[PDB]
């Protein structure tokens, strides 16, 4: 029983850090030549 | 004869205006030509009870 | 093998408390609340423009500008033939109910009503003018001036 | 699956304490008073020009 | 009797600001144009 | 009975919210251009 | 539109939405443009405009969901200011905005 | 006849465009040329009903 | 009867987070160039 | 007759493109020239249901 609340805790730190990744998006970058 | 309308309203006043473009303003008891005399001015919903049985209210194109 | 379905279900629910059918609805309650917000009691006032003729005789009623709270009425000033007449001065009494936006060399007034249902007086005087012209300015009413063309006695420096 | 909807009404009402019709009557409310405190007793005085 | 001194306590917070913003008169602002 | 003290204390948190923000009307605002 | 400067007609009517960007651009009656002098705004906290000082083109975007108010614009040529109208939150979004002037 | 479209509507008013060009602003109590007195201005769903019995909406291909 | 607490609560945070972003109009940008 | 395709599709509206260049906007109930009434607006899967039964989807070679 108490192995399933074990079990929960730890798949919620590794999703946190998964969706927290998910919504980094990077401007783009103008490189300009002369 | 000539028709007057309201152009504004206060508790105690009244502003009004004519067809010939003549402009009065009025108290609780007060003298209007052709109409007679003020009895009730009411500041809410535009109405001003006559003597005569007339009621004076906003115009119908200016509202 | 049968635990690792159970914490998954459990952790999806932690971590969005809300259905996405649950999200739409909400949205819906938001957007109701801000429409009984901003609106008003009773009728709003209708938009108009009006003209009227200013008299400068010891007999006449000072004329009346209709306002609302919030918005703008602009007031100009023309002689009898209709050519516009520049302003000189102004001074207005109870600041705290009306705000008066003017550059310094034209002929229009553009006010503002600060306050629901308080009332004053406002003194312009004009170019060429001895006489002060003298209005009155209540807000609040079941219309509104847009714009308002004053008609004064004189002769301005145009004709 | 019965706890979800009892949560999500029990969570509107303390997020808005006020319906949409409580909204309207209490805007009514608020301009009334305000209709009071600018009145003035009596009667207003005539505006006029002399000489 | 014990609610009527506690209405009577709100109505004089309520009158003392009604008193006081009808006080307040403020001074007119002429403005010269040239 | 007690229900009725608690929901009225929440009404007269957000009816003041409420009202604060009818009182606020800003300036109008000229824009010259040139 | 055609916009009418008798003592009688109605201000015209602008549709806007939150978020959105609206471009009004002024015309005389033969069709040609007219540059804008200056404006005055009411009520800047529901709206913002954007306008270079010299052209004829003003673009509006609205703050707020459902408040409404009206605005001034003043024309190079004209005395009479040009009075609007703008309400957001309809079923209609305005993307442009032709204006004929009478004079 | 002609034939008014809703333009704009709040609570309370509604502004309409006709078939002519021409543009008028309603309130609940007031008159339409063609179409009689205004008998509910309903500011959801764009619904103007008359005592006539016609129904004044949004244009089909402005909406 | 507490389980129905606990879930209260919770909705009760994800509900602020969602309606203040909902709040956020970010002002348009004119760019000129030449 | 003429072919419509789906350019773009949110909750709501959704753009269409014809065979003849032609550019439209529909909505919930909205009429389309040759289909009859818009019948249901799916925004996922690409789907728009019409009272004649035929169905308008995205293009072949642009999806």
């Amino acid at each position: 029983q108490q192995e399933i609340q074990q079990r929960t805790s730890d798949m919620l730190t590794a999703a946190t850090q998964l969706v927290q990744d998910w919504k980094q998006v990077e401007t783009q970058v103008y490189t300009e030549g002369t | 004869r000539i028709i007057y309308y309201i152009q504004a309203v206060i508790p105690g006043r009244a502003w009004l205006i004519g067809s010939n473009g003549s402009t009065l303003t009025v108290r609780e008891g007060s003298k209007i030509p052709g109409y007679g005399m003020v009895k009730l001015i009411d500041s809410l919903q535009g109405r001003i009870l006559t003597s005569s049985g007339q009621v004076i209210k906003f115009s119908q194109e200016d509202s | 093998e049968v635990i690792d379905k159970k914490a998954f279900k459990d952790m999806t629910r932690n971590l969005y408390p809300l259905n996405p059918e649950q999200v739409v609805k909400l949205k819906q309650i938001y957007e109701t609340s801000e429409y009984a917000k901003a609106a008003t009691p009773g009728t709003p006032p209708k938009p108009t423009a009006t003209s009227q003729f200013v008299n400068l005789s010891p007999g006449s009623t000072p004329p009346v500008i209709r306002l609302s709270q919030g918005f703008v009425s602009s007031l100009v000033f023309l002689d009898s033939t209709g050519a516009p007449w520049p302003i000189a001065a102004y001074d207005l009494g109870d600041p705290s109910s009306f705000n008066i936006q003017w550059d310094k060399t034209s002929n229009t007034l553009m006010i503002q009503a600060t306050k629901l249902y308080n009332y004053g007086n406002l003194a312009v005087r004009l170019r060429g003018l001895n006489t002060p012209v003298m209005l009155t300015l209540i807000p609040g009413q079941k219309a509104v001036d847009y714009r308002v063309d004053l008609r004064v006695q004189g002769y301005g420096p145009n004709a």
